[PDB]
């Protein structure tokens, strides 16, 4: 059931049994920090947030893969395994 | 018939994929893109493709037959 | 605990207890059931794709 | 202002008697001048900016302007701003962690630790040789008598300890410093990369210098001093030791011996690191079978400096930047560590040893909290700022020597087992018989132990806000043709 | 936006010591340049790998090779090695 | 949850020594009663009893205690001594 | 005193008890303790390699000697390897050939290149 344990000791986490006679109000505190903080978090992360495809175009893909060769070529560059 | 190597980048197939009849890969992906994978669903697409590969299979045990009988 | 070496009572269980013991049965025995039904064919084994 | 500043101190002195305020506030404000300081510092440059000069010949007793510079000189970058504001943050902690335990002779203690702190301050601010050593030994009798007077049972063989060791490494140093000034005839840090001596005196100059290091670093096999003389110290002595003349070794490897000694350096390198594979390895295993509070966490301190080292001589960027960052982090941790174990421990039950402690989470659920914490912290997890160092240490170590790096990875197991074998016995199992129920941790420990947590969290979560400070100092030091 | 002047090791004078300090800079500041051009390398490679999907083999083959080429030289190497040393003795 | 009374442990092990055979009687078998001695069990028979009655409460005897008690009285107590009962 | 690293230190030993070490684990746990958790009563002696015998020391097991869990836990791994490899030999042959891709093995959609068809490219 239960024992005896010293009431001096004070932990952060509240101790043996912790349930405090206004837990209720407390918890309506929580409970609105708990909201607050989600949805503030949610609205704020939105500007960051992007799909993975369809964020670039093919024109912009092919152009880049294009200006690689270019560089490849400009340099000595051979590709894997060609030898 | 063989599907066109632009068509079959075009649909994004998956390499090991891209068969003799990945063309009836794509109809079946896009039935299972609409309905939401539902096992019930898609059901003629799926056949289809399976019985493609039945063939394919088919002509593989063939082959191999086939190299077992000339050792 | 009335009786020792004796006899034992027959156990009482609440009623919704017993309820859901007898939903989650049936259910898994009617699933099984409807899915061997389904399925016999692949599942046991059947129409070799290999060539005749 | 100096004239009226004594005046203030004399009075204060004579109404209230005891220091310790006045040597708290002061702190305080040299703090917030350092701060002012990183305010005004230009970091687009990689050019010493608070230049100043102290007896020379046209003005011995103030600065010099003159045209001939025969004095002594001190100036800043980003490297040396870095180690100078740890070093400014530790200071008051360290005056703070001995507010109550000490009463007797105290204003001549907090004297003494204020001075050491100050001499540490000032050698981060030396740009040449000879004021640089000048600093660098002028700690060790503040530290021989502090230790001597103020420490624990053993204290008279620890002072002895941290004299005879570090004046026989800094005597080799000496040698070195003597070559390079007569060879010379400069000894500045501003210029000193333009000198190019040859190969063999190179190699000579490196050998008296890197002798200081294994001493003061320390690295195995001359590691032994350590431990004694950080398990005899008063609680501000081992704070100081662990925090911060520690790092002074690695500021020295970055500041006196890499832009000098490039070639001579390439060629030690593997030395370096059979050094330093030993020392972490042999005083990781070494730690698991001590029985003293205080002298596993000095055993812990060597190992991360290990791992330092291995990162600093890595000629590669991430091997610096890891290395620096590891050594504040490690400036962060360890005075929390010694602060549990020789300051709330010792002070509510002066004793060290092991066996007498079980279970202190029963009466002191808070103080159980904080040393979970430190050791995870202390054994390198992510989001702390030593994980951040020992990974790009490790990094550094595994791209300048695959093998070498990749056996040294064996050191967050080795971290883990000591650590976490202390912390099972200590805040588990069933509340020791042989120690009674004392206060739980106070409101100063618990600021001091909070201000050392959040900075290692701070540099852990985002160790990008050091970069402002050491990107020019990460290509500064490395040689690649 | 600063533009210092850039400053080679071989015309100076190593004795003028603002000219040698901006020399050291100005190398500095050109091995972090060729870094950003790595760095737009891999991010381009990134967008052309995530929006290509199972073909960005055949799509990405340029950039991969040229961000694996890219690695190995453009990274820090820092100034001491070719300050004190003359490559052309 | 549940508690034990010591009423209930002496009832328990009273229908335990009942149903045990090689006892001489089970109308004589009182509270202060020697199994020794008025029951007149053997030297492993006692041993049988008191491992019955460890299997009985759940609890593990070690050999120094069990053969400490010889009266009923002792095992009652002994048994209500034991929080874990 | 029983163990080979307990032997070695009595020379470094000089006027201080010689204790022969016993597992606190193995001390049968219904005797009384004054630390009931650690088995240990006040002012007993401490052996010199106590930290390797008290409660905190790795756990010991009793039922096989050292040396014979090495031969079973050595034997079953060897039995087990043995086993599967020489059951690699008897293995029936499978009976359809590799699948094959076309374009040569679609070595273009694997990156290769025409000067290069071994690195990437499929069976064909
Ligand atoms: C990212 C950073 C996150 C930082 C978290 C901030 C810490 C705040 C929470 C700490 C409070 C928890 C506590 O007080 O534990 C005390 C606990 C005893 O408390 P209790 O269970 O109530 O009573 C038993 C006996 N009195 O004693 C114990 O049993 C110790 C358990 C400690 C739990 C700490 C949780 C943090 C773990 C992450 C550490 C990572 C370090 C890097
Ligand atoms: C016993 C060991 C061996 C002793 C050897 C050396 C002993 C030295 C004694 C300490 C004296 C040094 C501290 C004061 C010198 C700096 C005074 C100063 O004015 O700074 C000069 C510098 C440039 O100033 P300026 O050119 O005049 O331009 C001003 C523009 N408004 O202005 C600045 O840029 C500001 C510079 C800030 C310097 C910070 C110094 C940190 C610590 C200060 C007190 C340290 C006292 C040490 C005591 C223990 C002994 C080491
Ligand atoms: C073992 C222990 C070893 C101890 C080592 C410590 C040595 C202490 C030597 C002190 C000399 C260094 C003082 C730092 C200079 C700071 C300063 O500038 O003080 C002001 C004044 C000269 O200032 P000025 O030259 O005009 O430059 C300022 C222009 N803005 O400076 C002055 O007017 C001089 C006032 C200082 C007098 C000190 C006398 C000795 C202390 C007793
Ligand atoms: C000197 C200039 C710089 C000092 C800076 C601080 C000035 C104020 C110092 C102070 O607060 O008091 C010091 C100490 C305490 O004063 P008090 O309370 O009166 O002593 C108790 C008995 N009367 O006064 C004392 O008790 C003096 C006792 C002296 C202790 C003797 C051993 C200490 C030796 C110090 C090592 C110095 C070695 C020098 C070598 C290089 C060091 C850089
Ligand atoms: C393939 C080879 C496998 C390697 C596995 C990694 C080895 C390290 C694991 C250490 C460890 O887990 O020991 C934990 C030990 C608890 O073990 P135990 O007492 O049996 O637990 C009872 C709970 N029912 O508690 C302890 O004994 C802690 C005491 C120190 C344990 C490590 C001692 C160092 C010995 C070398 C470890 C491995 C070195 C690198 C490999």
């Amino acid at each position: 059931g239960r024992y005896p344990f010293p009431k001096d000791v004070i932990s952060m986490t509240g101790g043996w049994w912790a349930n405090p006679s206004n837990w209720k109000l407390n918890g309506l505190f929580a409970t609105g920090i708990a909201v607050g903080l989600a949805l503030w978090v949610s609205t704020a992360t939105l500007p960051y947030t992007r799909r993975r495809e369809g964020i670039t175009s093919e024109s912009d893909i092919s152009k880049w893969n294009a200006a690689a060769g270019v560089w490849r070529e400009r340099h000595g560059k051979i590709s894997t395994g060609e030898a | 018939p063989l599907l066109s190597q632009e068509d079959m980048k075009k649909h994004k197939i998956l390499l090991a994929y891209r068969d003799r009849c990945a063309a009836l890969l794509v109809p079946l992906n896009e039935c299972r893109k609409k309905n939401y994978y539902m096992p019930w669903a898609c059901g003629h697409e799926r056949h289809e493709y399976e019985m493609c590969e039945v063939a394919d299979f088919q002509r593989r045990v063939k082959a191999m037959d086939k190299l077992k009988a000339e050792k | 605990n009335y009786k020792w070496n004796g006899p034992l009572p027959r156990p009482h269980v609440s009623a919704g207890h017993r309820i859901a013991t007898k939903f989650l049965g049936a259910t898994m025995f009617f699933w099984m059931f409807l899915r061997i039904k389904e399925e016999y064919p692949a599942m046991l084994g059947l129409h070799n794709f290999y060539p005749p | 202002i100096l004239l009226s500043s004594l005046y203030l101190f004399n009075r204060i002195l004579a109404w209230q008697g005891n220091v310790k305020h006045f040597y708290l506030f002061a702190s305080n404000l040299l703090l917030l001048f350092i701060v002012v300081l990183y305010i005004n510092f230009n970091t687009f440059s990689n050019s010493f900016q608070f230049n100043f000069e102290l007896f020379n010949s046209l003005n011995p007793f103030g600065l010099s302007n003159s045209d001939i510079s025969n004095g002594l000189l001190f100036g800043i970058d980003g490297l040396s701003l870095t180690f100078i504001l740890l070093t400014v943050l530790l200071i008051p902690l360290t005056l703070l962690g001995n507010w109550y335990n000490i009463n007797f002779n105290s204003n001549l203690y907090y004297t003494l630790v204020l001075a050491i702190g100050l001499v540490i301050l000032l050698n981060f601010w030396a740009l040449d040789y000879i004021s640089f050593y000048i600093l660098f030994e002028a700690t060790l009798p503040l530290l021989f008598i502090l230790i001597h007077i103020y420490g624990s049972s053993d204290s008279e063989r620890a002072s002895f300890y941290v004299l005879m060791f570090t004046l026989s490494g800094s005597l080799f140093m000496l040698l070195s410093i003597v070559v390079i000034s007569i060879v010379l005839n400069t000894t500045n840090f501003i210029n000193h990369n333009l000198f190019v001596l040859s190969l063999d005196l190179q190699t000579i100059i490196w050998l008296g210098l890197f002798i200081a290091i294994m001493v003061k670093t320390p690295l195995f096999p001359i590691h032994v001093w350590l431990p004694v003389v950080h398990s005899e110290s008063p609680l501000a002595g081992s704070m100081i030791l662990a925090g911060l003349i520690l790092k002074l070794a690695l500021y020295a490897i970055l500041r006196l011996l890499l832009p000098l000694l490039c070639e001579a350096q390439i060629l030690y390198t593997p030395m370096i690191y059979i050094i330093s594979l030993l020392t972490i390895i042999l005083t990781s295993l070494a730690t698991l079978r001590q029985i003293d509070l205080k002298v596993i966490i000095a055993y812990s301190s060597i190992s991360h400096m290990g791992i330092a080292i291995l990162g600093v001589c890595s000629n590669t960027s991430l091997g610096i930047y890891g290395s620096i960052v590891l050594g504040v982090a490690h400036g962060f941790v360890s005075p929390a560590l010694f602060l549990i174990v020789g300051g709330i421990l010792y002070d509510r039950y002066h004793i060290r040893i092991v066996n007498y402690y079980k279970g202190l989470t029963t009466y002191m659920p808070q103080l159980a909290t904080y040393i979970i914490i430190l050791s995870f912290a202390n054994i390198g997890t992510p989001l702390t700022g030593n994980f951040t160092g020992e990974f790009l240490s490790l990094q550094g170590g595994f791209i300048r020597n695959p093998i070498i790096g990749g056996i040294s990875c064996i050191s967050v197991l080795l971290a883990a087992i000591y650590q976490l074998k202390l912390t099972n016995k200590l805040t588990g199992g069933i509340s020791s018989i042989y120690m009674h129920r004392t206060n739980d941790v106070t409101i100063r420990e618990k600021f001091i132990m909070n201000i050392l947590i959040i900075s290692t969290l701070i540099i852990g979560i985002c160790p990008q806000i050091m970069y402002n400070l050491l990107y020019w100092t990460v290509n500064n030091y490395i040689y690649i043709i | 936006h600063q533009r210092p002047e850039l400053v080679s090791f071989d015309d100076i004078n190593y004795n003028d010591h603002k000219k040698v300090r901006e020399a050291q800079e100005s190398y500095t500041r050109e091995q972090f340049i060729r870094l950003e051009a790595l760095k737009t390398v891999r991010k381009a490679l990134e967008k052309c790998y995530e929006e290509s999907g199972p073909n960005h083999f055949e799509d990405c083959k340029n950039l991969a090779e040229q961000y694996l080429d890219m690695l190995p030289t453009h990274r820090l190497q820092g100034y001491l090695g070719y300050q004190r040393n003359d490559p052309s003795k | 949850a549940h508690v034990l009374t010591k009423d209930m442990i002496q009832e328990r092990i009273v229908a335990l020594l009942e149903s045990f055979d090689k006892v001489n009687d089970a109308k004589n078998i009182t509270a202060t009663a020697n199994l020794t001695s008025d029951l007149g069990l053997d030297s492993l028979d006692v041993v049988e009893v008191v491992m019955a009655i460890e299997e009985e409460f759940g609890l593990e005897i070690p050999d120094h205690d069990a053969d400490e008690i010889k009266t009923v009285q002792q095992a009652i107590d002994y048994v209500s001594a034991q929080p874990a009962a | 005193i029983r163990a080979s690293f307990d032997k070695a230190e009595e020379p470094m030993l000089g006027d201080y008890p010689d204790i022969d070490p016993f597992p606190a684990q193995l001390k049968n746990p219904y005797k009384k303790y004054d630390d009931q958790q650690d088995r240990r009563n006040l002012e007993e002696p401490l052996s010199v390699n106590d930290d390797l015998y008290d409660m905190w020391s790795p756990d010991r097991f009793t039922h096989f000697k050292n040396q014979d869990a090495l031969k079973y836990f050595i034997g079953f791994l060897t039995i087990f390897f043995g086993a599967s490899y020489v059951a690699t030999y008897f293995v029936p042959e499978k009976a359809a050939i590799p699948r094959e891709f076309p374009y040569e093995g679609l070595w273009k959609e694997s990156g290769g290149t025409e000067k290069s068809k071994a690195f990437f490219g499929q069976r064909s």
